[PDB]
């Protein structure tokens, strides 16, 4: 299922 | 006996990041159709902030959930609205946070 993590 | 003491339960803060070539040093996690961070919350929580990064020196941490950046409201935003607001932040970002405590 969705799991999301994005670095910035 | 003896008594609680004076307890902040939740904050609102404004955290300005002056961002050093490299990006923010942090990750960003949820949104609107994602796997909530906290509970049912489908708020863009901050998932991680590398140590003397750029967001750390300004006080962010984790778990911290963001709110508006630079004017613009994260209300009800998907994860990759979110993730673009971030990538045009410009050199200097004022992100609206709220947290809770221990
Ligand atoms: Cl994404």
């Amino acid at each position: 299922p969705h799991t999301n993590e994005t670095s910035l | 006996l003896l008594i609680e003491p004076a307890r902040i339960e939740e904050e609102e803060l404004t955290l300005t990041i002056l961002r050093q070539t490299g990006g923010l040093g942090i990750s960003i996690a949820g949104g609107k159709g994602s796997t909530p961070y906290k509970g049912d919350d489908e708020g863009i929580f901050i998932s991680r902030v590398s140590e003397e990064g750029p967001a750390a020196r300004a006080g962010v941490r984790v778990g911290d959930k963001l709110l508006e950046v630079n004017g613009v409201a994260l209300q009800g935003a998907e994860h990759h609205e979110a993730v673009e607001a971030l990538r045009g932040a410009g050199t200097a970002v004022q992100m609206r946070v709220w947290r809770e405590r221990m």
